[PDB]
RNA sequence: AUCCUUAUGCACGGGAAAUACGCAUAUCAGUGAGGAUUCGUCCGAGAUUGUGUUUUUGCUGGUUUAAUUAUAA
């Protein structure tokens, strides 16, 4: 902690403590070269502008090569894991595939990439299609937006998929073959475990281990991570060799994360607000006679726009002109360019000014005009939602990250930044490519402070939601037929990631057989029980309780096929009825619960109201309920 | 929940420390907070003191 | 005698005079602070949506009307 | 070394008032201001003049909704 804060500064309206950037690591290894690979391995990195590896990559690289086992890297995430999955990928394909006949075999391995964001895969497939071309590979994307048919996934080589749709294409049953051909499994961002859709990612290794039996050759599986405490438990849930796992803390990151702080002293939120676009501002000015390119985060999207207005109103009140001093004329032209032509938020006079926003709710194409043009640096200042941390690699020198309370539908409650978002967030930073280091700022009430620190020093474990998404992998499995009892499910629930951390802190995710079964066989089973009372149900499986024998029902396979939550399961079931009429459709498709996190808003609120008068689908609710609003967006 | 803790002949509430009240009025004013939104669909966290 | 509904049952509030003779009536302490603070927060998150987000009610005759609107043998 | 008296400074705690507190390149005033008396005497520091503010001085508090993505084709 004392090393962590190194200095501390007092002002008026804040106190702000900067901590420094963190240590350059400690040398003890060589750095790899290029010219060490074999033949096919040196295009491998074809622009190769260090011609040796990064502090990360060398040392998991050989051992990657020396063994064939389940391996584990938390990194900074650097870049560094690009490459070194793409590495392993070429080892596969090499042992698939001749050293002297250079004939590649086409049909022998397979490969998938779990990236869990649609726009990162697309990303990587062009990252993979530019470093495998000389193979002659077919690198294409299987999930969502990508539409992949029953024919092509045969065809391709590599898979870049996100974890829903790899997820639902190995549940169905007629394609195992292809599952069985996938020799190497990728995860990228197991760190994800902690938010709900981590879920997915343990569903899938459990059905890597578990489910293919018949066949039961298991195949090479690689989690790539931000770095994450509780490393050695995240091995104990996959399988992985000790030696695989490798952990490797922020010394090594390419640009050292200076870590800053200020507090608001203020309670009330008129005042409170004002302080920290007072902060804000007073950062911003002191980044930009730097030269330095700043990223400004906020809770929500009505938020960025108006921030921007302030610091327009404000930054340009101190000075007008030093935003932009060079290139005024070329600066005017390309501004005008973007702004005028495709913008239709009045974000056109933001863009203006050169102060710009990114956030959901900003066209795609004028979404993709701010990112280009932050890229070039014509936009000195970039307010943003949460989307772009997720999202897009593109880092600026400067990040803030403004204020504390977010509104999670889950709860209905103003909650925290939570540990997993703050991370990410700050991993965008100073350019590795370009600049030295990075300026982390979190704008934040001083009493979550003591908080913040500690979540943010990583320290928290990834945290296993599986207790919602259990009922509902626990059907899909079923559906497969894998589970004919209870015994069996517990079986299963073995290599489930909950039962790991179980195993490690019962207490705290409310075990209470503790002392009891160290196995926690009892737990497992009771779980069990729990889930298949409420899908017996919903009548999505058969059960009884002393006998124990398990089947699928038709409603069940419905749920595993297209992939419903069981919530929205049981709203089908009873608000679906025989005499169930088109206005009544639409009503039930609202209803479903992948909705809930669906809500009105002011500035959509007058095309609705104009909408609602024409539409040819009645609607029984009104403008404020979301449910209205989603099926008349259906309509249009 | 403590056993411990006894009422006696003459009180009403049982007789605790100061702490132990200082925990024990947070965990009444969970109720309340809790059930005064959920009854009136109402968040916790938006409350003004 | 009139009742409104292991449960305990408190007299409503009523004014003597204006009561004299009148049916009365028997509701539970916690349900009659429930409907109440159920309606009157209905009104309040009407409140907060009609002065932030300036919308003009309907209304009038009809609707205010309806706004006016709003045995055990032991 | 303990204990005590007086005066002054700082201060925790407890009251009362703000028709009350002050200011003066200004006139006097223990070298006698202003009063009192039982008619012998007795008390002993302000009085005039101008002016500032005075239902009030400073400071505060309350009230007037993140991202993301899943079908069998």
């Amino acid at each position: 902690s004392l090393p962590e804060g190194s200095f501390k500064r007092v002002k008026p309206q804040y106190d702000e403590i900067h901590i420094p950037a963190p240590s350059k690591p400690v040398i003890d290894y060589e750095l790899k070269e290029i010219t060490s690979l074999p033949d096919w391995c040196q295009e491998a990195f074809p622009s190769s502008e260090t011609t040796s590896l990064n502090p990360i990559q060398s040392k998991v690289f050989h051992a990657a090569f020396e063994g064939d086992s389940n391996m584990l890297i938390c990194a900074p995430t650097g870049s560094g894991k690009t490459n070194i999955a793409l590495l392993t990928v070429l080892k596969a394909l090499s042992h698939h595939y001749n050293p002297k006949t250079k004939k590649l075999n086409l049909s022998a391995f397979k490969i998938v990439y779990i990236a869990p964001l649609k726009a990162l895969v697309q990303e990587q497939v062009r990252e993979f299609q530019r470093r495998l071309a000389f193979l002659g590979i077919k690198v294409a994307e299987l999930t969502g937006d990508s539409r992949l048919s029953r024919k092509q996934i045969d065809e391709t080589q590599v898979l870049v998929s996100t974890p829903e749709k790899w997820d639902i294409t190995t549940r169905n049953s007629n394609n195992l073959a292809i599952v069985e051909l996938v020799r190497l499994l990728i995860i990228d961002e197991i760190h994800l475990l902690h938010d709900d859709r981590g879920p997915v990612l343990e569903s899938i290794v459990a059905r890597t281990f578990w489910a293919s039996k018949y066949g039961q050759e298991y195949p090479r599986i690689i989690g790539l991570s931000a770095t994450l405490p509780n490393y050695e438990d995240v091995g104990r849930f996959l399988r992985v060799p000790k030696e695989g796992l490798f952990y490797f803390d922020s010394s090594f990151r390419p640009c050292p994360l200076s870590q800053q702080f200020c507090g608001i002293k203020e309670r009330n939120s008129l005042k409170k607000l004002k302080a920290m676009n007072d902060a804000c501002y007073e950062k911003v000015l002191e980044s930009i006679n730097e030269g330095n390119q700043i990223i400004v985060f906020v809770h929500s999207r009505k938020e960025t726009s108006r921030t921007a207005t302030w610091l327009k109103n404000k930054f340009a009140e101190e000075n007008i002109t030093h935003k932009l001093t060079k290139n005024d004329a070329g600066s005017k032209q390309i501004l005008k360019t973007e702004a005028a032509n495709v913008l239709d938020p009045s974000l056109r006079k933001l863009i203006e000014s050169g102060i710009g926003t990114h956030h959901a709710g900003l066209t795609r194409s004028d979404r993709s005009l701010s990112e280009d043009l932050f890229a070039d640096g014509l936009l000195q200042v970039l307010v943003c939602t949460a989307t772009l941390a997720w999202g897009v690699n593109l880092p600026a020198h400067t990040v803030i990250i403004k204020g504390t309370d977010v509104y999670s539908p889950e709860k209905g409650s103003w909650e925290q930044l939570s540990p997993q978002d703050v991370l990410q967030m700050l991993g965008r930073a100073g350019r590795p490519r370009y600049d030295t280091f990075g300026e982390g700022i979190i704008i934040t009430d001083q009493s979550n402070v003591q908080y913040y620190l500690s979540v943010l020093n990583q320290q928290l474990p990834i945290e296993s939601q599986f207790v919602s998404k259990l009922v509902d992998n626990l059907n899909a499995e079923v559906v497969a037929g894998n589970i004919k009892c209870r015994n069996d499910a517990v079986n299963w629930l073995a290599y489930t990631y909950l039962y790991v951390r179980m195993l490690a802190s019962p207490m705290l995710y409310k075990v209470p057989d503790i002392s009891s079964d160290g196995q926690l066989k009892k737990f497992r089973e009771s779980l069990v029980h729990s889930a298949l009372c409420i899908l017996k149900e919903q009548e999505l499986v058969l059960y009884d309780a002393e006998n124990d024998v398990i089947e699928a029902t038709d409603l069940g396979n419905i749920a595993s096929s297209f992939y419903i939550n069981h919530a929205s399961m049981d709203v089908y079931n009873r608000e679906l009825d025989e005499h169930t009429t088109q206005i009544d459709l639409f009503r039930i498709f609202s209803m479903s619960e992948e909705f809930k996190y669906v809500s009105v808003r002011y500035e959509e609120k007058r095309e609705l109201k104009q909408l609602l008068e024409k539409a040819p689908i009645p609607i029984r609710e009104d403008i404020d309920d979301p449910l209205a609003k989603v099926n008349v967006l259906l309509q249009s | 929940s403590d056993p411990t803790i006894t009422i006696k002949s003459y009180h009403l509430w049982p007789s605790f420390t100061d702490e132990q009240w200082i925990t024990i009025e947070s965990q009444m004013r969970d109720l309340i907070l809790t059930e005064y939104g959920r009854k009136y669909n109402v968040n916790i966290s938006a409350l003004t003191q | 005698s009139y009742n409104i509904e292991d449960t305990i049952l408190t007299l409503k509030e009523s004014s003597i005079f204006d009561d004299t003779d009148s049916t009365e009536v028997l509701e539970n302490v916690k349900a009659a602070e429930e409907n109440a603070d159920r309606e009157k927060l209905r009104l309040r998150q009407m409140n907060k949506d009609r002065r932030q987000k300036k919308k003009i009610l309907n209304v009038s005759s009809l609707d205010i009307e309806e706004e006016e609107e709003g045995l055990i043998i032991g």
